[PDB]
């Protein structure tokens, strides 16, 4: 579960991520009729006065068993095309995007490991 | 093998190659100073002379040969 | 069947401008063969995603799930998943600032 | 003799034939893979096959830091961080996609649960992914691991300081008040101890287990 | 300032070898691309990261993490 107003731990290689700032990037929009965000969701970000799609890469919330659960809300950058911002991602991602139906053969070809 | 062969292939694949200036393609025709490259450049001369006349081609005897001279004579006793 | 070489009959059947895979060993679990193509043009990746999901499509493998193609929306990058394979048509431009072929060859290893 | 927590059925007025037969399914996945004698202190390597793969397996190392669930569908939840990421992972210990469960290092620590690893300094957390399995002797008790571990600061996820949770791997004199503690101990129940109504007496219970054990040999 | 002086074109010529037993892609743009990891990369650099890229060198050479085809 990321909703509105969530502080969001960015993992990329993107200029807006590893750029220091005064203010967490928080979410402000998710794309589900309900405001929840599970791991392959899209949600608006407010990084640098500057709202952003985003991907949910893994939460806090238990899910289903042989999933893995993260001790932050890991998320990457995404353009409003679909292509990703960013270049590297050094955290491990959940192979549980593959199934799911949307953009996520983008991400898929950038994880460093796979968890 | 004519040993002219040997010697107008070796001359020839050094024409095929492309970032060369074919200015002073001598038996004596260096690399460094002659034609001014670097030694990935050289291997990029072995490559280009493995890929129609070599093959066997040793990568202790392609490290030093730096002169056509020395390649025509070592793929001539070579073979 | 529906191989890596039918695979590569399909894009030099097309004549696609810029070829170059990786076996992905087994144990990073993400696919075993990784296409990097290149192409003309928003309409030359696009057309020849078409075809080659109509290839595999109108081939064989019935049971085999049906396959999305991803990102018909954006124009630099086009990117289609199957089995055993994925390809990614995009262009060498985006190739050069993803740079995927040194990923998937050092996957430590790199920036 | 050590019996594996799921086998043991919480108390409640649910049916014993219905252990009868999840113990004989359990017994029956027992054949096929070897589940091993562990701990939640221990370090374990699971492999999985991938629902997302193709046929590939996988492979998580962690500490065993939870183990609910009872009958088939017990589960134990591993920890471990990676790239300056923790990751947890409930595994179920009879899903048929585990290969096999090996574990690296059999060791008890001080608590039954150590779910307060998660508020730990990250060093008490990691671990090597290629570690190897090290070698214990047959026949002999294990080792109690104790390990009282460091502390990030205040805001926990729990309030590991209260004394219903009971821990004691924590060194909570270098990172709790005196103040706080002994206000932490106001949350004491001390008659919670010595009331013999709610203690559940599992020994004839072991006895027909264990009876269910050899039936199935 | 690399590891050692004929290591470097040692991998260099192996790669190359490797480039010949190419069998499904587009060769010249692997060798290109082959000059895009060593031309720009191998010129003016601190001893240190010489040590760094010849050990992705070796890795890309080895291909334990993958092997172009
Ligand atoms: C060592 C040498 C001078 C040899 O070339 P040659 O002209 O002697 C040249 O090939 C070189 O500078 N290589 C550096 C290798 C390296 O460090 N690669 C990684 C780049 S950080
Ligand atoms: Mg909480």
């Amino acid at each position: 579960a990321i909703q509105k107003m969530t502080r969001v731990r960015v993992v990329d290689n993107s200029a807006l991520g590893n750029s220091p700032y005064h203010r967490a990037p928080r979410c402000i929009h998710v794309y589900k009729k309900n405001g929840v965000g599970k791991v392959g969701d899209q949600i608006l970000l407010a990084i640098k006065g500057q709202k952003k799609k985003a991907l949910i890469v893994g939460h806090c919330m238990p899910g289903p068993r042989m999933t893995p659960r993260f001790d932050s809300n890991n998320v990457v950058l995404i353009e409003d095309n679909g292509n990703p911002v960013g270049t590297r991602i050094k955290t491990p991602i959940p192979t549980s995007l593959r199934k799911r139906e949307g953009e996520y053969s983008k991400v898929l070809a950038i994880a460093q490991n796979f968890v | 093998l004519t040993l002219e062969g040997i010697q107008d292939r070796v001359l020839y694949v050094l024409k095929l190659y492309d970032k060369i200036d074919p200015e002073k393609l001598s038996v004596n025709s260096h690399f460094m100073k002659d034609l001014g490259l670097d030694s990935l450049d050289q291997v990029e001369i072995i490559m280009a002379m493995e890929d129609e006349f070599g093959f066997e081609i040793p990568d202790i005897d392609a490290e030093k040969l730096m002169c056509p001279q020395e390649i025509v004579d070592y793929i001539a006793d070579k073979k | 069947k529906f191989d890596i070489d039918m695979m590569v009959s399909l894009l030099r059947q097309e004549n696609a401008r810029d070829i170059c895979v990786i076996q992905v060993p087994p144990e990073m679990r993400y696919t075993d063969y990784f296409v990097i193509v290149s192409g003309t043009s928003t309409r030359h990746l696009h057309a020849m995603a078409f075809y080659v999901v109509k290839m595999y499509k109108h081939l064989k493998c019935k049971r085999d799930p049906h396959v999305k193609i991803e990102g018909k929306d954006t124009d630099d990058w086009l990117c289609v998943d199957f089995g055993s394979m994925v390809i990614h048509l995009m262009l060498p431009e985006t190739r050069e600032i993803y740079e995927l072929e040194k990923l998937w060859t050092l996957r430590s290893y790199d920036d | 003799r050590f019996l594996s927590p799921e086998f043991i059925p919480r108390r409640g007025r649910t049916d014993p034939l219905k252990f009868q037969i999840e113990r004989k399914d359990m017994l029956e996945r027992r054949k096929v893979l070897h589940i091993p004698e562990f701990y939640v202190g221990s370090i374990l390597r699971v492999t999985t096959a991938d629902p997302y793969a193709s046929g590939k397996i996988s492979q998580f190392l962690g500490i065993c830091i939870q183990r609910s669930g009872r009958g088939l569908g017990a589960t134990f939840i591993l920890r471990n961080v990676i790239e300056g990421q923790g990751v947890e992972i409930c595994f179920e210990l009879y899903n048929p996609r585990v290969q096999e469960i090996q574990v690296v290092k059999l060791e008890k620590r001080l608590d039954d649960s150590l779910l307060y690893l998660r508020d730990a300094l990250p060093e008490y957390s990691t671990f090597d992914v290629n570690m190897k399995p090290v070698v214990q002797e047959p026949n002999q008790k294990v080792p109690v691991n104790e390990l009282k571990v460091k502390m990030k600061p205040k805001p926990w996820s729990k309030r590991w300081e209260r004394p219903n949770f009971n821990i004691k791997g924590i060194r909570f004199d270098l990172c709790l008040t005196e103040q706080q503690m002994k206000e932490a101990q106001k949350w004491n129940q001390p008659w919670l101890e010595f009331d013999m109504m709610r203690e559940y007496d599992t020994s004839k219970i072991e006895a027909a287990i264990w009876k269910e054990i050899e039936a199935s040999k | 300032a690399p590891w050692s002086r004929e290591a470097v074109l040692s991998l260099y010529r192996a790669l190359l070898r490797q480039g010949r037993q190419l069998r499904y892609t587009d060769r010249d743009f692997y060798f290109a691309s082959i000059r895009r990891e060593f031309r720009k990369n191998q010129k003016l650099e601190d001893a240190e990261a010489r040590e760094r890229q010849l050990e992705k060198g070796l890795v890309f050479l080895n291909g334990k993490l993958g092997r172009i085809i």
